[PDB]
């Protein structure tokens, strides 16, 4: 089974370097042409690049041309993306992509094929914050959450009562404050009545930064 | 700011549609149109290549064609998991390029949102800054506005919204739109309102408080 599995990405800062590798398993990638299309997040795709090792030719969009570098290396069938002078817009998710080799010269293209999960590449001048947890106050049914802030970098996975509160939960995706630090919610929508008795903690995980919080709510005086 | 690529144009379906996305190639002779779909959190996945081939493990409901210069994708039946982002590809001049994004997203009636407005928590006015927070909760369609008023005055430029994705059974949608000011600036303001308008409400629903109860 053809399975292409990305790596390398992670925080880098603006004008620094960052190299993916895009190792893959099933077939050759000699004859075959291996591609690099990014995301950003909450936009479309975009290819950056294309390699062929038969060939050798490298071609690049023209939005990374003269920085980015594409490569492979057939003693480990992997290829690479080398990124310099990354700047912020090129925060993205980075999925390697493969392209069958040319069989037939009329149907010469036939759709990128299988992909990778993608690897994310936060460029930016900030440093690995922890998460700091605040509860939302809660004032039929009645609504209330943790306001979880100032964290660098993406992502943090938001739990309530241990994993154990799950239906109600609305857990919305992070904004990127003008500190340069990511700031999200988490609300949930739980009976009143069971206000008092049964105990509200959410579990915030950060894993870059090792932070596990767990901040209870409670309505205030 | 600077934005690489658009964001995803939305089109609103049911599920037993007949959708068809249409994408314009100048470069026909580069018939060689492929088409994918992307679902939140995942890879995308191939459907249609060389502008009208099945790929193969893709049910037969999408189909593609071309008129001349038009690459058209269309699905007959729209089924619950169909409701996703579609991509068109094309290559031209070696190199290859992606639509901009087409989001089906499923149709139903109009629903208004459920205000609440959250205070900050006296650990955050301790840390020096005051965060008032706005929920919208299970609302349709995703367009709505949230206007925040201090002091009966207009705010602009000191918020975030943050929408999340369609909810698969209810096919609604939640905002929270963040207010962040300083601790300076919250201790001199009394009334912080949240005005929300949305399609299903007949007039602005506001959901206020006074700093200290």
């Amino acid at each position: 089974e053809v399975q292409l599995v990305e790596s390398g990405g992670g925080l880098v800062q603006p004008g620094g370097s960052l190299r993916l590798s895009c190792a893959a398993s099933g077939f050759n990638i000699y004859y075959n042409y291996i591609h690099w299309v990014r995301q950003a997040p909450g936009k479309g795709l975009e290819w950056v690049a294309e390699f062929s090792p038969y060939s050798g030719s490298t071609y690049y969009a023209d939005s990374v041309k003269g920085r980015f570098t594409i490569s492979a290396d057939t003693s480990k069938n992997t290829a690479y993306l080398q990124m310099n002078s990354l700047r912020a817009e090129d925060t993205a998710v980075y999925y390697c992509a493969r392209s069958a080799a040319i069989v037939d010269w009329y149907d010469y293209f036939k759709g990128f094929d299988y992909w990778g999960q993608g690897t994310l590449v936060t460029v930016s001048s900030a440093s690995t914050k922890g998460p700091s947890v605040f509860p939302l106050a809660p004032s039929g049914t009645a609504a209330l959450g943790c306001l979880v802030k100032d964290y660098f970098p993406e992502p943090v996975t938001v739990s309530w009562n241990s994993g154990a509160l799950t239906s109600g939960v609305h857990t919305f995706p992070a904004v990127l404050q003008s500190s340069g630090l990511y700031s999200l919610s988490s609300v949930v929508t739980v009976p009143s009545s069971s206000l008092g008795t049964q105990t509200y903690i959410c579990n915030v995980n950060h894993k870059p930064s090792n932070t596990k919080v767990d901040k209870k709510v409670e309505p205030k005086s | 700011d600077i934005q690489m690529t658009q964001s995803p144009s939305s089109l609103s379906a049911s599920v037993g549609d007949r959708v068809t996305i249409t994408c314009r190639a100048s470069q026909s002779v580069s018939s060689a149109v492929a088409w994918y779909q992307q679902k939140p959190g995942k890879a995308p996945k191939l459907l249609i290549y060389s502008a009208s081939s099945l790929y193969s493990g893709v049910p037969s409901r999408f189909s593609g064609s071309r008129s001349g210069t038009d690459f058209t994708l269309t699905i007959s039946s729209l089924q619950p998991e169909d409701f996703a982002t579609y991509y068109c590809q094309q290559y031209g001049s070696y190199l290859y390029t992606f639509g901009q994004g087409t989001k089906v997203e499923i149709k139903r009636t109009v629903a208004a949102p459920s205000v609440f407005i959250f205070p900050p928590s006296d650990e955050q006015l301790k840390s020096g800054t005051a965060s008032v927070v706005c929920l919208l909760n299970n609302f349709y369609p995703r367009e709505a506005k949230v206007q925040w008023k201090v002091d009966n005055a207009l705010q602009s430029g000191n918020s975030q919204e943050s929408v999340t994705e369609q909810d698969s059974k209810d096919s609604t949608y939640s905002l929270s739109s963040t207010l962040t000011l300083s601790k300076a600036d919250y201790e001199k303001h009394k009334v912080y309102a949240c005005e929300v308008t949305h399609q299903g409400l007949s007039s602005p629903v506001t959901k206020s408080f006074n700093r200290g109860e």
